[PDB]
């Protein structure tokens, strides 16, 4: 799986469409050498990128060696490789020993990671780094909760403060800290008799006090304030109550911003999250995986989705910061449902019809990428058809058929009684390949 | 100018046919609409509309001549002219607008010979003329 | 039957007077819908025309199968067409929905929902808040809501008594309320939600009489609205008019569903302060109650079947709201009764005797304040002439400098910080939370009604 | 000789013809 | 003869399915309308689900004379001791 993911991630570095903000950040990096500061070139009366410009400072030093797009997008592929290696060798072996030894769970985790990473993070945006910071703070908080220590929770805060300074939407790296604050406090209070409470909470505030060095390393306070004031009184911002505008931007007809790939990447994430939560509520646990870190893995995604209300801009490309959580959630979801659908014939039908309805909703959009990355893409201007019928209706009729089948299977537990289905080499083969088949299809597409 | 005014219920009676937009129906329950029977419609004398930003983008595009509508007949047959109207005691409020229809040429209605025929529940003389 | 008006109907509370007298004066001084003149002009000409045409559009094509209800207004307009007289079937329907919701649906959900006064207040106030801005005109949303409520009541009566006659009348009721508007599909949700306990009756009574004496009446009952739909029209003319309306009018294929919610978050007259309650006070009471019914399985006062069927109906309604040819906001008046029935269950589920920990109740209070802040973030404008003299008819309310949604957002943030502090220190026996978190939904609904 | 045997026929007949008569209303001559 | 503690245990599992009252409240001195708020429109459902599990037709002639759980246990006891035709075959 590592070989497959790294190969599909290295061949995408060459034949791959860039994002919308790759000419913007490149120009900012090229013109920031002179002019004395990291200026906003195309807007805001020459205002600076005052709070969010530590990444453009690195891009300005890379751009002095070569401006080739295959070299400037290099810090965005190392982040992807490191994210995948972390997900594969620190996260999945932590949730459980049997969830990482399953040969289908790892495959579907890799496929879901690819399907959630490819449509978003292939540019000069900070999302490839936010998605790595989130998953490297999660593992550090988990390394601090177990194996009781405090310095991992102090490095995690430094990494989170580096992530917050990338973009306004980068504050979702704080979620794995807010979710584990209670366990970290339980670890802290076990030292009150030995050392105290100051010698354990002073180094944790010294870590939060690094943003004042990161932001104000070249400019003053009255300058950052003026920059923010200009950006708020000039530029286009939307309030906190128009937050559904993001999910509307994602699902809109005739747009190269909400494609049939981004829709799939987001809907599969939502399905996995709200299926894992329902299985953890209905049944007390998921046998085989430790229910300790699983609750925190779900709460991190939930709080990260809830924190996206305070951002000023709400485009649909900002969903790329969850590509590290999606890969770790798809595998555990396909492992948890493998048993839930094996001992009941209607849960399998519900799972399959949910996947089919997600496919039906996703496939109703175009397959466009951007300005130039559209030259030769098959369905870049019309929604997909096979010969003459819209393929967005075949999936809908199939989903309705599956729903009727699930209803019929529900209407029979009063007459045929509760029936044990099976446990063989084939009955476990169709109960876990879903969400692998469709993910592989989307990746191949 | 110091205008001399008059009510609408008195100027426009309750007998003359009036083309009311689909928004102004409960505020004018005494005026008579423009009836139609046997495929032929009457000729209106006034047109009542909502305020500016509503008439501009909700009722002038809904009742358009190219999508059935009712403003496909009155643009071919009549000419519309705005009148000066004020809402009593609430000046500065936009209540809507009243218009006057003037004929292009003087013409009287037809007679429309009639007849009957029994179909069979599946008969269809052909499609309607919708778009070019 | 030993009597009519069963002994649980003959009771009078303080909520009945409030609801009745707050609807009987909103019927006089209250606002109206937007498509009132549209239906009035359609109905005042349908007798001279002879076929109940669509007056303003589509080359004079009729209401194709969905016209049996306007033929009642066409008859009412022979007496008079005053606004106070032509709007009676929207007051009679409101009274019927209150009667049913108060004396058939709440006592069915268990002796803990029909024993609490906060639940009755919540049901009444949410019914009022969802009925006021939507179902006071001539749009046929209150009629469809009343039909979908009668269907549920009849199916529950069939399940209770163990008979098929109410389950046979429910099919005719659902057919007739579907024959009103294409948005009437919300009535077959009540049939899908109650299919299992009706099969349990059919397969049990079929071993005494047979299958056909029980199935054929159920077919004659379902297939009887065709004689009313096709009384004047014909399948050929219906096909032609449908072709016209599809080729010209707004079609709005099913994957364009998100427009209905995109129109709600805009600060305009269509989505205003009063036109968001009907949906937010339904979702906010539906989702946490679902997540609480998932984990818990014995709540000591709630019947599981009738409580799950209601959530099933609400979700099936939200699903069936697709596939409709038009995506407007007026289609949110269909929740008038089901939201009132869901608020009364949420009020019991989040009570200090069911939710025992302080931080969960504090989080729910935070969510309530958050949805209030979302509600108060728009203008206070009404449609055509109800907008004359409104206080904040073309601007966001302000208490001076600062808006009102900002105050509720600050209060919600304070409540969330309080809940987080209760979470960190592992506290479950706070005392002021017991005062603050007793029936917050009735208060949040009475605020909007006032 | 029992009225249940009569009701069982009155429920199938006049319940089947009352259904085959409703699907023929859209298909019948009109003037 | 059926014991009282199984009659009550069989009635409580029906009362808990119909209404939702916990079976720790069903005692032989509780009234069906004052203490346990169970309207008669629920007593009809209880008498239907009783026959749908154990064949027992409680006619509405007698469904009104049951004011307490002791009345129910006495009625069942007397009808089962009178008629020796109690099948009790599942
Ligand atoms: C202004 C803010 C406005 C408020 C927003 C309104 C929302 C308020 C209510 C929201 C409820 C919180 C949702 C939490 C869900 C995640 C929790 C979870 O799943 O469990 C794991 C995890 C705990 O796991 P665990 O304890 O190890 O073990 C579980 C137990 O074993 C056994 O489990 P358990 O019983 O212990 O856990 C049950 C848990 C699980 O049961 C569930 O029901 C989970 C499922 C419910 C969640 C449903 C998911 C919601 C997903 C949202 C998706 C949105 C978009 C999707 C849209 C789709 C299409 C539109 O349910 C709860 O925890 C409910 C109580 C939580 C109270 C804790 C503190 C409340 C803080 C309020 C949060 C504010 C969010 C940030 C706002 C910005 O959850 C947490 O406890 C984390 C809570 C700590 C978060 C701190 C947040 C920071 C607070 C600072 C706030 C101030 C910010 C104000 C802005 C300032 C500007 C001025
Ligand atoms: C994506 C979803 C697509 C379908 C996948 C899942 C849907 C089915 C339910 C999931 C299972 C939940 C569960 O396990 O609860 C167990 C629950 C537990 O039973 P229990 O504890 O033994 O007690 C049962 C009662 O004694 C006895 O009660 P019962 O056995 O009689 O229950 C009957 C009750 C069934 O009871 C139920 O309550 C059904 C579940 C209701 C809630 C469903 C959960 C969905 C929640 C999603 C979470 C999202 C939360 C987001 C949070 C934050 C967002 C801001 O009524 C019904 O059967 C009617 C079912 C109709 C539900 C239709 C759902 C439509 C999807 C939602 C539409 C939204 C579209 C929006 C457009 C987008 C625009 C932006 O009962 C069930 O298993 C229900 C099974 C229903 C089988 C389905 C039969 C028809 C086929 C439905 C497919 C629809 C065609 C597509
Ligand atoms: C105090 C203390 C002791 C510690 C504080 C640190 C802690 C613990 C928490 C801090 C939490 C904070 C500060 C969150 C701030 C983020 C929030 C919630 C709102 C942002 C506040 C500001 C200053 C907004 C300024 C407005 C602004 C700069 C808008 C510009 C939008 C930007 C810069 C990015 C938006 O993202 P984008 O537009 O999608 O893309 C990028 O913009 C360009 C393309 O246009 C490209 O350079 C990028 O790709
Ligand atoms: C159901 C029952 C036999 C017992 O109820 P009761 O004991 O409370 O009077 C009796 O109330 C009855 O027959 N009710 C039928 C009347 C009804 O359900 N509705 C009346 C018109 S909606
Ligand atoms: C743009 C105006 C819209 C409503 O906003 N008209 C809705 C059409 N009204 C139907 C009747 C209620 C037609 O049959």
């Amino acid at each position: 799986t590592d070989t497959g993911v790294i190969g599909g991630l290295l061949i995408w570095h060459i034949v791959g469409a860039p994002t919308s903000d790759d000419g913007y950040n490149m120009t900012i990096a090229r013109v920031a050498s002179e002019a004395g500061y990291t200026t906003n070139y195309y807007r805001y009366f020459g205002a600076s990128e005052a709070p969010f410009d530590w990444y453009q400072s690195v891009l300005s030093h890379l751009a002095s060696i070569s401006t080739a797009g295959v070299w400037m997008r290099l810090p965005a592929t190392a982040a992807a490789i490191a994210t995948w290696l972390i997900i594969s060798r620190c996260v999945l072996p932590r949730i459980g020993r049997r969830v990482a030894a399953n040969r289908v769970a790892m495959l579907t985790a890799g496929a879901t990671f690819l399907a959630a990473w490819l449509p978003f993070n292939n540019g000069l945006r900070p999302e490839p780094l936010i998605a790595f910071a989130v998953i490297t703070v999660w593992m550090l908080v988990e390394n601090s909760i177990g194996t009781r220590r405090l310095w991992p929770a102090a490095v995690a805060i430094v990494i989170a403060m580096f992530s917050v300074t990338l973009a306004p939407q980068g504050l979702i790296a704080l979620a794995p800290l807010l979710v584990g604050a209670r366990a970290i406090g339980r670890v802290v209070t076990a030292r009150r008799a030995g050392t105290g409470i100051l010698a354990s909470l002073a180094p944790l505030a010294a870590s939060v006090a690094v943003v004042f060095v990161i932001i104000f390393r070249d400019q003053t306070l009255a300058t950052v304030a003026e920059s923010v004031r200009i950006k708020y009184v000039v530029g286009p911002t939307i309030p906190w109550y128009q937050e559904f505008l993001r999910y509307y931007f994602l699902t809109v007809e005739d747009s190269v911003d909400g494609s049939l790939t981004r829709r799939f990447a987001v809907l599969v994430l939502l399905l996995c999250l709200f299926g894992l939560i329902m299985v953890l509520l209905r049944r007390g646990r998921v046998p085989g995986a430790v229910s300790g870190p699983l609750w925190r893995l779900c709460g991190s995604t939930a709080i990260g989705l809830l924190l996206l209300i305070l951002t000023p801009t709400k485009w649909a490309i900002q969903f790329g910061a969850f590509a590290g959580l999606a890969g770790a959630l798809g595998g555990v979801t396909a492992f948890a449902f493998a048993r839930v659908g094996l001992h009941s014939r209607r849960n399998l039908a519900l799972y399959v019809t949910a996947l089919l309805f997600i496919l039906a909703w996703a496939t109703s959009g175009l397959n466009g990428w951007f300005y130039v990355g559209n030259y030769g893409v098959p369905w870049f201007d019309k929604q997909p058809v096979i010969a003459h019928y819209p393929v967005t209706t075949i999936f809908l009729v199939l989903a309705i058929v599956g729903g009727l089948l699930a209803g019929w299977l529900h209407f029979r537990m009063d007459y045929a009684g509760h029936t044990e289905v099976a446990d063989t080499g084939r009955n476990r083969a169709l109960a876990s390949t879903p969400l692998l088949i469709v993910a592989t299809i989307m990746v191949v597409l | 100018r110091v205008p001399e005014l008059q009510s609408v219920q008195e100027y426009v009676g309750s007998d003359q046919p009036v083309l009311m937009d689909w928004a102004v129906g409960l505020a004018f329950p005494c005026q008579q609409p423009m009836l139609h029977a046997n495929g032929v419609t009457e000729v209106p004398k006034f047109r009542i509309s909502p305020d500016y930003y509503a008439k501009l983008q909700s009722t002038d595009t809904w009742q358009d001549g190219i999508n059935g509508g009712l403003l496909g007949i009155t643009d071919l047959l009549l000419r519309a002219s705005v009148m000066s109207t004020y809402l009593s005691q609430d000046w500065g409020q936009d209540w809507g607008s009243l218009r006057k229809f003037d004929t292009v040429v003087e013409a009287t209605p037809a007679e429309l010979d009639f007849g009957s025929q029994t179909h069979s529940g599946l008969y269809s003389p052909g499609p309607l003329r919708i778009r070019p | 039957m030993h009597r009519l008006i069963p002994t649980r109907w003959r009771t009078v509370t303080a909520v009945d007077g409030v609801v009745v007298g707050g609807m009987a004066i909103w019927y006089v001084i209250g606002a109206n819908s937007s498509d009132d003149g549209y239906i009035l002009q359609m109905a005042r000409t349908a007798e001279h025309a002879g076929y109940m045409a669509n007056y303003f559009r589509w080359f004079g094509s009729p209401e194709d199968p969905f016209g049996w209800y306007y033929n009642v207004l066409a008859l009412m307009t022979k007496v008079s067409d005053a606004s106070i007289w032509i709007r009676l079937p929207d007051l009679i329907c409101a009274l019927i929905c209150w009667l049913l919701l108060s004396r058939e649906v709440l006592p069915r959900l268990g002796p803990a929902v029909a024993g609490s006064r906060a639940a009755m207040w919540a049901a009444g106030l949410v019914l009022l808040g969802a009925w006021m801005p939507f179902n006071n005109g001539l749009r046929p949303e209150g009629q469809i809501a009343t039909g979908a409520l009668i269907t549920y009541v009849l199916i529950e009566r069939a399940v209770t008594s163990g008979r098929l006659t109410p389950a046979a009348l429910a099919i005719t009721t659902a057919a007739f309320t579907l024959g009103i508007q294409p948005t009437g599909l919300i009535a077959v949700a009540a049939l899908l939600a109650g299919g299992r306990p009706i099969l349990r009756i059919v397969m049990r009574r079929r071993r005494l009489v047979g299958t056909w004496p029980l199935i054929a009446p159920l077919l004659a009952a379902g297939t009887v609205i065709l004689a009313v739909v096709f009384a004047d029209q014909t399948i050929a003319t219906v096909l032609e008019a449908t072709r016209i309306r599809t080729a010209i009018g707004p079609s709005q294929e099913w994957w364009t569903e998100n427009l209905r919610y995109y129109y709600l978050i805009l600060p305009t007259t269509d989505g205003a302060i009063s036109r968001r309650v009907a949906f937010v006070f339904t979702a906010m009471c539906l989702f946490p109650s679902l997540f609480m019914m998932l984990r818990r399985k014995h709540i000591a006062g709630v019947a599981r079947g009738p409580a799950w069927r209601l959530m099933g109906i609400i979700f099936a309604t939200m699903f069936f709201l697709m596939f409709t040819p038009t995506k407007w906001i007026h289609h949110f008046g269909l929740f008038a009764a089901v939201g009132g029935a869901m608020a009364a269950l949420a009020t019991v589920l989040v009570s200090p005797t069911v939710l025992r920990s302080a931080r969960n109740r504090m989080a729910f209070l935070s969510l309530v304040l958050f949805v209030l802040a979302f509600c108060f973030a728009s203008t206070n404008g009404w449609w055509y002439v109800s907008n004359f003299g409104a206080p904040f008819n073309n601007s966001v309310p302000k208490v001076g400098g600062v808006q009102i949604s900002a105050i509720f957002f600050a209060l919600s943030a304070i409540a969330a910080l309080w809940a987080f502090w209760l979470h960190l220190t592992r506290r479950t026996e706070s005392r002021v939370v017991d005062r603050l978190t007793a029936a917050p939904i009735p208060v949040a609904a009475g605020f909007m009604v006032v | 000789g029992k009225d249940v045997r009569i009701a069982r026929w009155v429920a199938t007949i006049a319940g089947l013809l009352g259904f085959v008569l409703s699907v023929s209303i859209p298909l019948l001559p009109v003037t | 003869a059926a014991t009282q503690e199984e009659i009550i245990a069989g009635l409580a599992e029906i009362i808990e399915e119909v209404t939702g009252i916990e079976p720790s409240e069903v005692t032989p001195e509780k009234s069906f309308v004052d203490d346990l708020d169970i309207d008669s429109l629920s007593m009809v459902e209880i008498a239907v689900q009783t026959e749908d599990k154990y064949g027992v037709k409680i006619p509405d002639e007698d469904l009104a004379g049951l004011r307490t759980v002791g009345d129910v246990v006495a009625y069942i006891q007397k009808l089962e001791e009178e008629n020796p035709e109690a099948a009790a075959a599942l």
